[PDB]
């Protein structure tokens, strides 16, 4: 017996990266997942390395960020990579996560890696809106200040939990250094759940674009999708590198780079760009823990994914009429956050309602509907 | 929201330094400190930027020493422990015309100056907000706009009325090279030396991005080479099926 | 005139109002008004308005 | 070398009949008297030399290298310390 | 090492707070502020200490409040950005009687008294330490020791040559509880009161363990009756084997 | 089928805390493993806590540890309990460790767990070495000093090395924040370090005090060893409890309570106490670049004890001679704890290096031969 399978340790790397038995048909969505784990490194390295030269103290934070884009070695490349990164990592995330709504990834018995999925969702917001805050910009902290204000609508306790998530009765030094303690660990406990994802999906494997079991024609993971991997990455490094090195604040707010002052607010508080379809459902509903809820519903309302799909068939590829409302769900997530960052103003106040309902019926109406009739139709139409 | 209160989006400039390829001008960079020296350093900071921040991008190591050993800076206290002042050395910041926020504001009528080390990249525009605004006081508010007391009216600053007066104009500087200082010039001078304020890593970040695009998209092309190489047994497959 | 104080890094909003400002303030009907209080309620002394300056 | 519930690893076994009575029929510390004076010392005389010559050696090196060499930082000291130095 | 280079051993004394079960005496810690104000305060910062720390541990609020009250403090600048001061406050840190390091080498022939906030933590011994070398000071050195300049012999510094003189005389306090205050009895007061400065959760420290210690007991004695009570069928198995 | 058979994460837990098939005859010393675990949980929610409210800059670190102590609630607990728990961890892994020799863990076919536990204890050293110089009082200053210019004994690069991992010209800021960020990283390396081992572990199973097969013999994980852990975790708690409530400060050194001063030498420089044996075993050898060799070797030294064990049986519960020799390794290894803290002063110059060479002649010389010797012994008494 080889080495590689006799040892239990080389064994584990080698049920994963080497004799994994994959689909032969993965198409280039099945590379997200890789890309993924490609920004989840860059981000520690990057993010490890920043935390070298950083100062979490309120008084020292936005210096100590100046300090490395000026003085410290390539502290400029290292500083735009991180921020950079967070949004790719999102970009990621989003095809991710399309894909695997398109190719019914989420169905049985794939519902534990989408579930788990879903945490690994919510853990890279709550990453990412710490690490924003760390900066210590007027955005970072009038950004810090209005969505922990939303946790103030928990009802009884929520003014409370308020001043014990802040460490104080503002946005403040105990909040900064707390959040600087939680971003560090976040994203180790997001490589768990990366983990753990993988590990629950092993037991089914990869679906595949076709939806039909690939138990009859499996291909080893290497080298055929270790050297497909490379393309993209290589995509991706071209993409990373017209950002970081001719374009570095184009994802960004240049009102970060104004120090923090909790007297003046600024113009307009929007949130990161990846963040702005779930503020633009929070503003559709006029009550605060209305809205509250209907944003974090937004999130945990793919985990009933598995239900509302009654399709007999797992996936897109030969679902016209279900392939039309993915077109026009995916394009009114876009909407919704387009108008994430349009002000409060007539007739966007309304168009956010509409994109709000339609979101959430989507998973409420019309995919159980046009999943049933689908199903209907092909058992006819072969007949 | 009005256009007032957004403010006038300023043109794009053609600037020297606008250009996957292409460095800022140094030599407007060192006229736009002289500019910065000479007119905004009464009222604006820059202490984001040391002495020595200035060598080998606009000025000689013993031109910068001379700026520098010309101010007094706080030392450390004597064998007493009483106060003392030294001269600069390289690794000081460029110094304030304010020791606080509030002396700042009484000298300007309430409002604060920014400091402008971090202004080209705090503000949409960039370069091209900082050209349009000195350059943008018309002689005459639009008629029908009521200024504040104390404002000044420029189009390009969202809401309209500005604290700061215009306060270029042709020739208050007098440039070491000859170059003509109007109005047009001093703004574009100084509009450069506050983007390389914010970016002094502009030049050599760009020639790496160069190396690395080209780098990169070698290693594309021969990933894509790899790649079919590698998959061509099983895209060429095929099958000769007789049913049992 | 209003002063803003940091009062917990929150601003405070501290008003010396005049005669006709409090009339004024006194004027509108408690009925219509999403929360509905008089100025009496809100201040001890009716010529310092004394408020967190944060919009609610 | 191990394996699970059911082919743990083990040569067959036959042969040996195991019992055993419920931990409620059971009384927890029945005999602990006896074990805890006359077991404890049975298993403490049969190790105490392994202990006890170690210890009792390196104990008294450390007591003559501690004492001399407080001896040696004394005025009376000062001419040994002088050649050992 | 020469027992002079280490200094001498400080006796055990027993204090108040020695005992897995004791507080402070908290009309000693209040005697020994006395001392520190009056004598200590001279020369030595308390910096880690602000007022609000005396309230219910020394002193009342208001006793706290007058003492804040009557020292000035820097202010933020006034609107013309003007230094101020004010008055205390009992967030404010107690004020030190140097300026700088310098400063306080200047006026102690070149020693720097330390800070005392955590000198009992800082120094093997502790209280014990404090006490022996306040009361340490022998009316003549020993036969044979050349002191350096400034020094004064003190068998508890290591060396013997410590830069602080005796300070302590029957008398230089007037305790406001009658107590006589011999040299003894000061230095047994400050060395309370400075424990109490390194270790100010001394007390609650020591109620929470005693919580433990009973909570974590009871835990074990039942650990090992269910460890027990679980094992028995493993520990009173038995065999009979008939050799097939 | 149970639950927690079929599904592969619940699978993955069970056969490591449930049903995992363990002799029935471990002893106490088979408890300090799950001591260490704890250890290491109580060090992680410590020491995230502390990251919340300390300060890397080192014009703040030392006196963020006192707002720490003075101000934060329960932060004297905190700080008290990270710090103990530190050396109760290494009193922990030195049990465990010599458990391991005694029994002879380290045989066949259990090479790859204690192989992997040597460097488990190399990253602990790391870890402690760096999370001791936060403080930034005058030990950890000094102690960052002479333990960072070791290496500059590496020849040719050393003093570069030096350097560059200071981030300067000697210890300062730079140091300090650097030190905190890989602080916090350490313990995750090891944490997963600790996981690896415990699964190349899993392969062979736990030994067991007799040195023979448990194949015949096995007892579930729980509830027997879940309720034997029980005992010495409330042990544990009663020893942590004495330390931290009653003498926090007892294994500490009172200049750390000094701030940084680079000027003033402090009278000895020390290394906490676990660190001791290494120290004194450095000082032995005359050259700088040999006792650096040979501080490295006395741990990697471990390594070999696969080797040269010549024992035809694993452990010596039944090697009258072996558990000699054993008493004395474990003696001496105390004695040169002790003399790492004495002044390097006669008679304790020589001594030093006499415990040296008892030291690595344990390994070298007398383990070999006594285990060839006593597998005579046992051939011959017992025909
Ligand atoms: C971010 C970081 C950068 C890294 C890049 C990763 C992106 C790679 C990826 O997943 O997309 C490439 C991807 C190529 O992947 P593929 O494996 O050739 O085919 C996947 C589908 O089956 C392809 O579907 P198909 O075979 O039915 O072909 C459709 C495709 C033609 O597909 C191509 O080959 C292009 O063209 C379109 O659908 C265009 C839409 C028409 C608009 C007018 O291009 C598309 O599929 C784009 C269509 C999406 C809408
Ligand atoms: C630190 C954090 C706190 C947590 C505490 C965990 C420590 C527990 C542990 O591993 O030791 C308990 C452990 C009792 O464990 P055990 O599972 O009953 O027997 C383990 C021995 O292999 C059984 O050894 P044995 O049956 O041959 O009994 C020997 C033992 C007698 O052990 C008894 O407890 C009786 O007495 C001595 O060896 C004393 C030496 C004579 C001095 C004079 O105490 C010892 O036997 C210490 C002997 C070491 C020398
Ligand atoms: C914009 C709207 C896109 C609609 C897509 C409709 C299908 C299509 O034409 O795509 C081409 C292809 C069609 O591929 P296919 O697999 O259905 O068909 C391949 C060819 N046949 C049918 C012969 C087998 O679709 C994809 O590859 C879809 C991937 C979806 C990724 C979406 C990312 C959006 C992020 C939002 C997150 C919340
Ligand atoms: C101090 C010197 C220790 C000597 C030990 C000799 C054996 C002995 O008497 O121990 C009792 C017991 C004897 O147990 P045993 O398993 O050999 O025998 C049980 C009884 N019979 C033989 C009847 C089955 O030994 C242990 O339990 C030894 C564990 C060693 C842990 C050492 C920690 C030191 C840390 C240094 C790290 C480097
Ligand atoms: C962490 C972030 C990862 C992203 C890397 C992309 C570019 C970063 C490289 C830095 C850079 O600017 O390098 C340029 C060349 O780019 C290049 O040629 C680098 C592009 C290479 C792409 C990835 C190839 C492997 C990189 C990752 C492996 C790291 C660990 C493995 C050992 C020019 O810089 P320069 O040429 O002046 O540099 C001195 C040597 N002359
Ligand atoms: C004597 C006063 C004075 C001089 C001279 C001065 N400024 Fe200003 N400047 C101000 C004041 C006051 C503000 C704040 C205006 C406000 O916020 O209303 C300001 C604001 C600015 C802003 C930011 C406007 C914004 O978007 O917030 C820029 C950019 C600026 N100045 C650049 C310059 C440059 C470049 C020069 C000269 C070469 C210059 N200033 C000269 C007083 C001055
Ligand atoms: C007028 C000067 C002066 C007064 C009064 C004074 N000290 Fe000091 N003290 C010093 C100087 C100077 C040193 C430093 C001595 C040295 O390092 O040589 C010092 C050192 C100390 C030390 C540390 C010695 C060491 O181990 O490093 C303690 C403890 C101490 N003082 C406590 C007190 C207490 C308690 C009082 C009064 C109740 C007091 N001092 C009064 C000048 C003074
Ligand atoms: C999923 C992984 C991560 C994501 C999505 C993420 C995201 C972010 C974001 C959005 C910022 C604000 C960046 C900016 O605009 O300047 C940031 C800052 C920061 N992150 Fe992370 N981060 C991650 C991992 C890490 C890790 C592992 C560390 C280790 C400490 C870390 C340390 C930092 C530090 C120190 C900053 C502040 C300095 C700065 O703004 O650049 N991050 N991060
Ligand atoms: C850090 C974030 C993540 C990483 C690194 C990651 C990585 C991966 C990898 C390597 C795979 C297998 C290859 C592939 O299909 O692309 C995969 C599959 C999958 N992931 Fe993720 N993932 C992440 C986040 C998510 C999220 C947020 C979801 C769901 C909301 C999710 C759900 C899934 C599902 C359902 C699969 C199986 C899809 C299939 O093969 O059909 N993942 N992931
Ligand atoms: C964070 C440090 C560590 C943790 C949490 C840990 C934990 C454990 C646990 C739970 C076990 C199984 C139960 C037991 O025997 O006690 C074990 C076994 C073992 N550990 Fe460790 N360990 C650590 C460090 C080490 C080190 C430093 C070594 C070696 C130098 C080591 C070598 C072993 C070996 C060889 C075994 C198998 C012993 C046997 O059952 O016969 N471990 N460890
Ligand atoms: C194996 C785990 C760990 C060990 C052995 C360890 C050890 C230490 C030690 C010895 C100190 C010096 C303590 C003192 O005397 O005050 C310390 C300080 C510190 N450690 Fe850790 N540590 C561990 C895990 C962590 C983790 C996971 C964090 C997360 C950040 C952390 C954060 C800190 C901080 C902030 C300090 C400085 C504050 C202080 O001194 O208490 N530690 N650690
Ligand atoms: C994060 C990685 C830490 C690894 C340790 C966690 C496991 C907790 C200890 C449990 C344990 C295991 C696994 C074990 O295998 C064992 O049998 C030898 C023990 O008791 C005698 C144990 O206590």
């Amino acid at each position: 017996m080889a080495l590689r399978k006799k040892n239990s340790l080389l064994n584990m790397a080698n049920s994963y990266v080497l004799d994994s038995p994959q689909p032969s048909n993965l198409n280039y969505f099945w590379n997200f997942g890789s890309l993924l784990a490609l920004c989840l490194v860059i981000q520690l390295a990057t993010g490890i390395t920043l935390a070298m030269h950083y100062t979490s103290h309120a008084s020292l934070a936005f210096d100590s960020v100046e300090h490395i884009m000026r003085d410290v070695n390539f502290g400029w490349f290292i500083r735009y990579a991180h921020a950079n990164t967070a949004s790719f990592f999102f970009i990621c995330i989003y095809a991710h996560m399309g894909r695997n709504i398109y190719y019914g990834s989420y169905k049985t018995p794939r519902v534990l890696p989408w579930s788990i999925g879903v945490i690994i969702f919510l853990l890279l917001i709550i990453t990412a809106f710490m690490g924003y805050v760390l900066v210590f910009g007027q955005m970072s902290l009038w950004g810090a200040t209005v969505i922990c204000n939303l946790v103030s609508a928990i009802p009884w306790l929520g003014e409370d939990i308020v001043h014990f998530l802040w460490g104080g009765f503002s946005v403040g030094n105990p909040t900064l250094q707390r959040f600087f303690a939680l971003h560090y660990l976040m994203p180790f406990v997001l490589a768990v759940f990366a983990l753990l994802h993988l590990i629950a999906l092993h037991t089914a494997g990869s679906s595949n674009p076709l939806g039909i079991t690939s138990n009859v024609d499996k291909l080893s993971m290497h080298p055929y999708y270790s050297f497909k991997d490379l393309i993209t990455v290589f995509a991706f490094l071209l993409m990373f590198t017209l950002f970081v090195f001719f374009s570095p604040d184009k994802l960004g707010h240049p009102d970060n780079y104004i120090p923090a002052n909790p007297m003046v607010t600024p113009a307009s508080i929007v949130p990161e760009w990846y963040l702005l379809p779930f503020y633009a459902i929070l503003r559709a509903i006029p009550d605060k823990l209305g809205g509250v809820i209907a944003m974090v519903a937004a999130i945990l309302i793919l985990l009933i994914l598995p239900i509302v799909d009654r399709s007999i068939i797992r996936g897109n590829a030969f679902k016209p009429i279900s392939k039309l409302l993915f077109g026009f769900f995916i394009c009114n997530f876009l909407l919704l956050g387009v108008l994430g960052q349009v002000h409060i103003e007539p007739p966007f106040i309304v168009l956010g309602q509409i994109c709000t309902i339609f979101y959430f019926s989507y998973f409420l109406i019309l995919l159980p509907m046009v999943s049933t009739i689908e199903n209907i139709f092909f058992y006819i139409g072969s007949l | 929201m009005t256009a007032a209160e957004h403010g006038l989006h300023p043109a794009e400039y053609p600037w020297p330094q606008n250009g996957m390829l292409s460095t800022f001008d140094h030599a407007s960079l060192r006229r736009g400190y002289q500019v910065y020296k000479e007119v905004c350093a009464a009222c604006h900071s820059l202490d984001r930027i040391a002495w020595r921040n200035l060598v080998g991008v606009t000025h000689t190591t013993d031109e910068a020493k001379a700026f520098a050993e010309e101010l007094e800076y706080d030392d450390e206290p004597d064998d007493e422990g009483n106060p003392r002042k030294r001269p600069g050395k390289l690794a000081d910041y460029i110094p304030g015309p304010y020791p606080n926020e509030q002396a700042a504001r009484a000298a300007n009528q309430g409002a604060l100056p920014p400091d402008l080390s971090l202004i080209a990249k705090a503000r949409h525009g960039g370069a091209d907000y900082i050209f349009a605004l000195l350059t943008g006081y018309p002689d005459e508010p639009p008629a029908g706009v009521v200024l504040a007391p104390g404002m000044n009216y420029n189009p390009y600053f969202p809401g309209g009325g500005i604290g700061m007066a215009r306060t270029l104009f042709d020739g208050v500087v007098e440039y070491e090279d000859g170059t003509p200082a109007t109005t047009s010039q001093m703004a574009k001078d100084v509009a450069a030396f506050l983007t390389w304020a914010a970016e002094p890593e502009h030049d050599e970040r760009k020639k790496l991005g160069l190396k690395a695009i080209i780098v990169i998209s070698a290693m594309l092309g021969l990933s894509v080479y790899i790649k079919k190489f590698k998959w061509s047994p099983i895209k060429n497959r095929k099958f000769i099926y007789n049913p049992p | 005139k209003n002063v803003i104080i940091k009062w917990r890094g929150k601003p405070i909003f501290i008003r010396h109002r005049t005669s006709e400002e409090i009339e004024e303030a006194n004027e509108v009907n408690v009925a219509t008004l999403r929360d509905p209080q008089t100025d009496d309620e809100r201040v001890q002394k009716p010529e310092w308005l004394v408020m967190i300056g944060v919009c609610t | 070398y191990m394996g699970w519930w059911g082919h743990m690893g083990s040569p067959p076994q036959k042969g040996i009949a195991g019992y055993t009575i419920s931990p409620f029929a059971a009384r927890p510390f029945a005999g602990v008297v006896h074990a805890a004076i006359f077991n404890t010392f049975r298993r403490t005389k049969n190790q105490a030399l392994f202990v006890i010559l170690p210890v009792s050696f390196f104990y008294y090196v450390w007591t003559q290298a501690s004492e001399k060499n407080e001896w040696l930082y004394t005025k009376a000291g000062r001419h040994e310390l002088a050649k050992a130095l």
